[PDB]
């Protein structure tokens, strides 16, 4: 029942029901999204179309020191540069190419292993990908999407330009977020400057009876739950017709 | 280990003497108050040789009231008192006419010992007692309060002022560990004082069972 | 801290820096190369059966920090693995001057070797060098609370609170603590109720009961009459035994089967009265 | 002293097992399935570390630099290359209680050293 | 790791196809609790009642040689904290040097009585090559990537044994899943559909054993489907 | 400073310049120390606030009445949320080595161990709202997990007592008649009546205790003060009366042992029927008693009411040496409360 760390901007930290079935009970928030799913089978061929070794075709000694790589938990092979590997499996996925955005990619360094995922309910949230100390969100992203009923540039473009990408809960592990773009700016003591992704916005961790609140920052969280439970007893017009 | 196994004696003999000084048996109080020099003095500081032998540690008192109502207290030397001991024990209470005795075992007993003293109970009352109990005066303990055994008469006089049976009274286990320091026996009653923080003093009074 | 030392529990393992064993076949040149120092001074003499001697040696060494922690010696240690090996078990050690302390055993006469790290298994944990068995850790400090400190009248009559080290155990072992030195068996007391009751008595157990519930209810600040609380503890010690406030303590006593079943296990209460022809009184 | 490791049998593959020359008594590694046998080298058959005095510093890969949720640090240069940025780490494992050591190793590619303050 | 248990450290794996056979296989490669000469590893497989020691199921795989299954568990020999601690399970389990007589005894663990050795071993063979760990492979020969995956788990057994990682979070949301619309109706689809096909069978059965051709319009009894997607949303 | 002495306790930690306490693990008494230095600052910070606070501020105002609100409360509204704790302990880490992804492993600064900085007012940074969520869920869980628990205690301790009751021979009794109390609460007293009081013989030193209780009828002036002329006469005079006050004394003497028995610790507090010293302020109300003139109650006649009192104060009736030892102990403490507080000198 408790509210786990790994909560965040997955779940709202809010909205949760009081009675017998507290932390049970969750709600999405606004940016999250639960995988759909989808076949790994191009992932694996692209492995293989890569140095990547079957597992049957190794000999045990090159486990040691080599790195492992599953794909939706499945132990394929083994791979000898695992950075490069990642950094070529993350253009792609930036790119749109062979990986699709909601498949995850995660490269535990400790363990030498590289799990990557394509099942179904793994929520995510998206996120922009910080490059250097910067945003790959330019002015001309804003722009197009400030014309967006003209131009028709979609969010699919966004993040199909590689400026947004999906991150799931077991690849924040590996992420290394700014919680907004002042965090990216040269400080007096420089903090982290090694940033990988930025938050659109911290509100977004709420969820969407939560995000009624008005200065949730400002309340003890208690009072934000039992709102959270309130505003769904509200009056109102519940539809329009 | 010799000086410790002296000094487990010398404690083991006050805490007896304590004992039956409070179950009524006569006691001088030289004896009731012997330090461990006067103790090694009068006994010996060698047990491990055989100087003093817990043999000779063997206590003999006598009631109070009666000069003729005398208890044993043994210390056997095996560590598991067995049912050859008990038959010896009994042959000497039988040949001194005693009827209570003490068994303090080291380790433990067996139970052909054990059923001896439930069979042999109506003839004569032998108790048991470990040395590790008997190390220490649980009385003295700031938990127990006072407990004083009742006489017949004035069990008779409680129950004939509150107007109730014996099966009223609350009720104390036979094997209560104090129930066992003084020695009583289903069917009397032990009264207890103890101090209360709302009217100061209050005494209740327990049926063994 | 004397006192500490003699309670707190202590296994071999706890002053045991590591074990080894080797197929050592003659002591007079140990395979060990530090050993080889007292090994002779030991084989010097035939000490035990030679003859009855085994190859395989057990090596272990220990650890300064805890041994002087723990003020434990060498001679210590081989006397208890003596005492509970008998002499089956062969033990010779170094004295208590060379920077690593190491002792030797050997087996007089499964196979040997397994036998030997079968015992060394078990008396790395087993064997209790010194301390008071199920007490894991002891802790010493001085009781800032008047409640816990030493009251004593002076001779002018003042209540003064004298401020003594008092030890705190994490195990109870009331039976043999009270039976040891310098341990006042008059004001140590226990927290758990079965262990007063199974030492001191029904009356100490209704005490230490009462002060417990006292203690719990009180560390919150709130207050309850004393009654209610004497109340609660005669209820649970009025026939002598720990009748638990629950259907194993109130449903075995002679309180007639509707109220047993008002409280749990109707229908067996109703079955078994019915299976015995009790009847109630229509009391309750 | 260090570990003893595991002998393998050269026909069957199996683990050998320490068995004693009755005769001449000499230790020697034999195996359980087949009639193989090896004259010991070591004379050691058991070692448990109970202080467990493991050097955490070999458990650490370099691979390790290249974890960009790390703190990172200047003011503890690299003495195998002389490299000044160098990220630095708790031990994070079990079975070490003192774990607020800090273990620090070289961001610069192809050193990978690791040390500790 | 279960502090109230006989093992020290269990390591699970709920499996399942990718894409099919929806009930997830679990299965564990628990550890003994220290309490006995070491600390043995075992895994309690599906359809078997009694835990059975990892070297019977790698020599039951076709790994007989135990430098081969070493090879699989422990992938660095320069390991001796590793050999130390998988050495008790293979000195507890070395009676049994063949595939045979190791199926043997997984058939005679087995929930359904071993009637016959040759049915017992056959039990086993396909409970080891269907039930344990279905998303590595089903199929026939995949024997080395069952073993492989295996040694892996007693891998990262042993890598928690020793303390080196970190237990897994039973509330890490990266290790739970969704189960959305999507993946719950397909689930009630193929149990329904699965109904559908034995009613489907009876039918057909019970006509062609008059001798006589079946009509699969009437066979087909599609309120089955209907009804239950129905009832389950209802 | 606060989070810069955290600061230097980590780097302490880091340089293994910091030995573990006595009877504490090393990470155990880095975060002893750390949330000490938390504790403080949240302390000092608060007491700033509280100081600061005007005459006016109605926050002030409830809380000072006790209407609603806590100091604690006023701190976290005006200076700082404090820390947020789950599980008794800091937030833990949920990732690897990590409470949150904005952060770095092995962070235990305030910031990532959840020390919210700023205060409602104030308004709460994202990761300090995520923590403070966080150790409001652990309230919340608490709530609606104790009830469960309670209530079937509840329902045992009902179960186990619903049936004992005070008799009409003032014994409590149960259903089956057996005897748990001779007298409920050990004294035969409601739960109502009784109320607080203090013991003037307990922790006073012998030379105090003399000198407040034992009656002084040897200093003529002292008498002529307090007492008239009359009084004064018959108390020099008469030899009866001054033997029966020095019995007195020997009685108060006595009680104060037994007191010091029944109370090891010195604490007078005690639960008792009537509040003696508000029934002698009424009286002197009522009467208009003048304390700046000498009393005409005689001590004599003092000592023979707080007699004659007792006597008929009786929670246990019956004239046999059995019933009178229960009554004597029954009202031992009230009895020993009365004669200290009517002590004739006090009175005179
Ligand atoms: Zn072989
Ligand atoms: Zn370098």
């Amino acid at each position: 029942r408790q509210l786990h760390n790994t909560l965040w901007g997955m779940v709202c930290p809010a909205e949760t029901p009081e009675g017998h079935a507290v932390g049970l009970v969750k709600n999405l928030a606004l940016m999250a999204y639960i995988s759909v799913g989808s076949q790994p089978s191009p992932i694996l061929e692209f492995l293989e179309e890569w140095s990547m070794e079957n597992l049957e075709e190794i000999s045990p000694a090159a486990i040691a020191d080599a790195t492992k790589i599953f794909v939706n938990g499945c132990w394929v092979g083994i791979h000898k540069d695992p950075e490069q590997l990642m950094n070529t499996l993350r253009k792609l996925r930036r790119q749109m190419d062979i990986i699709v955005s909601e498949v995850s990619m995660i490269r535990d360094i400790r363990e030498r292993e590289i799990r990557i995922y394509t099942d179904a309910g793994r929520i995510c949230r998206p996120l922009l990908i910080v490059e250097k100390q910067k945003l790959l969100l330019k002015k001309r992203h804003i722009d197009q999407l400030k014309e967006r009923e003209y131009n028709n540039y979609s969010w699919q473009d966004l993040v199909a330009s590689g400026v947004v990408e999906y991150i799931d809960t077991l690849e924040e592990e590996t992420v290394m977020l700014a919680m907004t773009p002042d965090d990216l700016q040269e400080k007096e003591v420089a903090y982290c400057s090694t940033y990988t992704h930025c938050e659109i916005h911290p509100s977004m961790i709420l969820g969407v009876c939560a995000s009624i609140i008005p200065f949730p920052d400002h309340n003890q969280s208690p009072r934000n739950t039992y709102q959270s439970a309130m505003g769904k007893q509200a009056m109102g017009v519940y539809i329009t017709n | 280990d010799d000086e410790e196994e002296t000094y487990r004696l010398w404690k083991i003999r006050k805490t007896i003497m304590q004992l039956c000084h409070d179950r009524g048996y006569l006691v001088t109080q030289d004896e009731l108050d012997q330090t461990l020099e006067e103790f090694k003095a009068q006994f010996g500081d060698k047990p491990s040789e055989g100087r003093p032998r817990r043999t000779d540690l063997t206590v003999l008192v006598a009631h109070n009231d009666d000069p003729t109502d005398q208890m044993f207290v043994f210390f056997p030397e095996e560590p598991k008192v067995g049912i050859k001991t008990i038959k010896v024990y009994c042959q000497r209470m039988q040949e001194e006419n005693i009827t209570r005795a003490l068994i303090v075992v080291q380790q433990g007993m067996t139970p052909s010992a054990k059923q001896s003293l439930v069979d042999m109970a109506p003839k004569y009352i032998l108790e048991q007692f470990l040395q590790q109990e008997l190390l220490i005066n649980i009385t003295e303990h700031e938990l127990v309060p006072e407990h004083v055994v009742m006489t017949k008469e004035e069990v008779t006089e409680l129950l004939a002022r509150y107007k109730l049976r014996e099966n009223q009274l609350p009720r104390i286990q036979a094997g209560d560990p104090v129930a066992r320091y003084f020695g009583i026996k289903r069917g009397q009653v032990v009264k207890i004082i103890r101090p209360s923080e709302t009217a100061g003093r209050y005494i209740t009074y327990r049926l063994v069972q | 801290k004397d006192i500490l030392c003699r309670l707190e529990h202590t296994t071999l393992r706890k002053v045991t820096a590591n074990t080894a064993i080797y197929y050592d076949p003659n002591p007079q040149s140990t395979v060990v190369a530090e050993d080889q120092e007292w090994v002779n001074v030991y084989y010097e003499m035939p000490d035990f059966d030679v003859a009855r001697i085994s190859p395989w040696l057990l090596r272990v060494e220990l650890d300064r920090k805890h041994m002087t922690d723990r003020k434990l010696t060498m001679e210590q240690i081989a006397e208890k693995i003596n005492a509970g090996f008998g002499d089956d078990l062969n033990c010779i050690f170094n004295d208590d001057n060379a920077e690593k302390l190491v002792l030797r055993i050997r087996i007089m006469n499964m196979d040997d070797d397994v036998f030997l790290r079968c015992i060394e298994s078990n008396m790395l944990t087993d064997m209790t060098l010194q301390g008071i068995e199920q007490i894991s850790k002891v802790y010493m400090h001085l009781p800032q609370t008047d409640n816990k400190k030493k009251i004593i009248i002076t001779e002018d009559g003042e209540f003064k609170a004298l401020q003594e080290w008092i030890l705190e155990t994490d195990g109870v072992s009331l039976m043999r603590v009270l039976s040891e030195k310098d341990v006042d068996p008059v004001r140590t007391t226990s927290n758990d109720i079965v262990e007063i009751f199974t030492v001191l008595g029904i009356e100490a157990v209704r005490k230490a009961l009462e002060r417990e519930l006292y203690h719990v209810i009180s560390f919150d600040g709130s207050y309850v009459n004393y009654r209610h609380l004497a109340l609660l503890c005669d209820t649970m010690t009025c026939r002598g035994h720990l009748m638990a406030i629950t259907r194993h303590g109130v449903n075995r006593q002679d309180t007639g089967p509707l109220m047993k079943c008002s409280f749990e296990e109707t229908v067996d209460v109703l079955m078994e009265a019915a299976a015995h022809g009790e009847s109630d009184p229509m009391k309750g | 002293p260090g570990f003893v490791g595991i002998r393998f049998c050269q026909e069957c593959n199996n683990m050998l097992y320490p068995k004693e020359d009755k005769e001449n008594r000499i230790l020697l590694y034999a195996c359980r399935n087949c009639d193989y046998q090896q004259e010991a080298d070591n004379s050691c058959i058991y070692v448990n570390k109970i202080t467990h005095e493991v050097d955490e510093l070999t458990q650490i890969i370099a691979d390790v630099s290249q974890d960009p949720t790390l703190p990172r640090t200047e003011d503890h240069p690299c003495q195998k290359c002389g490299h000044k940025e160098a990220v630095f780490f708790q031990s994070h494992s079990a079975r070490a209680e003192d774990a607020m050591r800090l273990y620090y190793v070289c961001t610069a590619p192809h050193c990978g050293h690791r040390w500790t303050e | 790791a279960k502090k109230d248990s006989k093992y020290a450290y269990t390591g699970e794996c709920r499996s399942c196809l990718e894409n099919s056979s929806r009930p997830t296989s679990t299965i564990w490669v628990s550890m003994l609790a220290r309490g006995a000469i070491g600390q043995r590893i075992v895994a309690t497989l599906p359809y078997i009642k009694q835990e059975v020691p990892i070297i019977i199921v790698f020599r039951a795989l076709g790994f007989v040689s135990d430098r081969d299954i070493l090879e699989h568990i422990i992938y660095d020999f320069e390991d001796p904290e590793m050999m130390e601690m998988v050495k008790p399970s293979l000195d507890e389990a070395f009676v049994i040097q063949e595939q045979n007589v190791a199926l043997n005894f997984i058939g005679s663990r087995g929930a359904k009585p071993g009637v016959t050795k040759e049915k017992r071993i056959k039990y086993a063979k396909e409970v080891l090559q269907k039930e344990m760990l279905p998303h590595v492979g089903v199929s026939d020969f995949c024997e080395t990537k069952k073993a492989y995956f295996l040694g892996y788990m007693v891998h990262r057994l042993l890598l928690a044994a020793l303390g080196r990682r970190e237990l897994d979070d039973r509330d890490h949301y990266g290790n739970k899943r969704l189960d959305l619309a999507g993946p719950l109706l397909a689930f009630l689809f193929r149990g329904m559909f699965k109904n559908l096909l034995k009613e489907v069978r009876i039918y057909a059965q019970k006509f062609i054993d008059r001798g006589k051709d079946f009509n699969l319009e009437l066979a087909i009894k599609t309120r089955i489907i209907s009804d239950g997607l129905k009832y389950s949303l209802a | 400073k606060a989070k810069q002495d955290v600061i230097e306790v980590i780097e302490k930690a880091h340089n293994n310049e910091l030995e573990p306490t006595p009877g504490n693990t090393l990470r155990q008494t880095f975060e002893n120390q750390v949330n000490r230095i938390l504790n403080d600052a949240r302390d000092k910070t608060g007491s700033s606030a509280q100081k600061s606070l005007s005459e006016y501020n109605n926050f002030k105002s409830m809380v000072v009445s006790g209407a609603k609100g806590s100091k604690i409360n006023i701190s976290q509204v005006i200076a700082v949320v404090g820390q947020q704790n789950v599980e008794g302990k800091r937030i833990p880490f949920g990732f690897k080595h990590r409470t949150l992804p904005h952060f770095i492993k092995d962070d235990y600064g305030p910031e990532s161990r959840g020390f919210v900085e700023n205060s409602y007012l104030a308004g709460l940074t994202p990761t300090e709202f995520f923590f403070h969520a966080m150790g409001g869920r652990e309230g919340l869980i608490d709530t609606a997990v104790k009830t469960a628990e309670t209530g079937y205690i509840q329902r045992r301790l009902i179960k186990s007592m619903e049936s004992v009751m005070v008799k009409y021979d003032a014994t409590v009794r149960n259903s089956i008649n057996q005897v748990v109390q001779l007298r409920y609460g050990e004294d035969g007293l409601a739960g109502e009546s009784v109320e607080f009081q203090n013991l003037a013989t307990l922790k006073p030193s012998n030379k105090a205790f003399e000198k407040k209780f034992r009656f002084d009828y040897t200093n003529e002036r002292a008498l002529r003060r307090t007492l008239q002329e009359d009084l004064v006469k018959d108390v020099l005079s008469n030899a009866h009366i001054q033997n029966e006050l020095e019995r007195e004394f020997e009685r108060m003497r006595e009680d104060r042992e037994v007191l010091r028995v029944i109370f090891p610790t010195g604490d007078s507090k005690v639960v008792l029927p009537c509040n003696l010293l508000r029934m002698i302020w009424n009286a002197q109300k009522i009467f208009h008693i003048n304390p700046r003139l000498p009393s005409d109650l005689h001590p004599i006649k003092v000592v023979e009411g707080v007699k004659e009192l007792s006597k008929k104060l009786v929670i246990v009736n019956g004239d046999d040496p059995l019933s009178r030892q229960a009554q004597e102990n029954a009202t031992l403490l009230f009895n020993i409360h009365l004669r200290s507080t009517l002590c004739s000198r006090r009175m005179a």
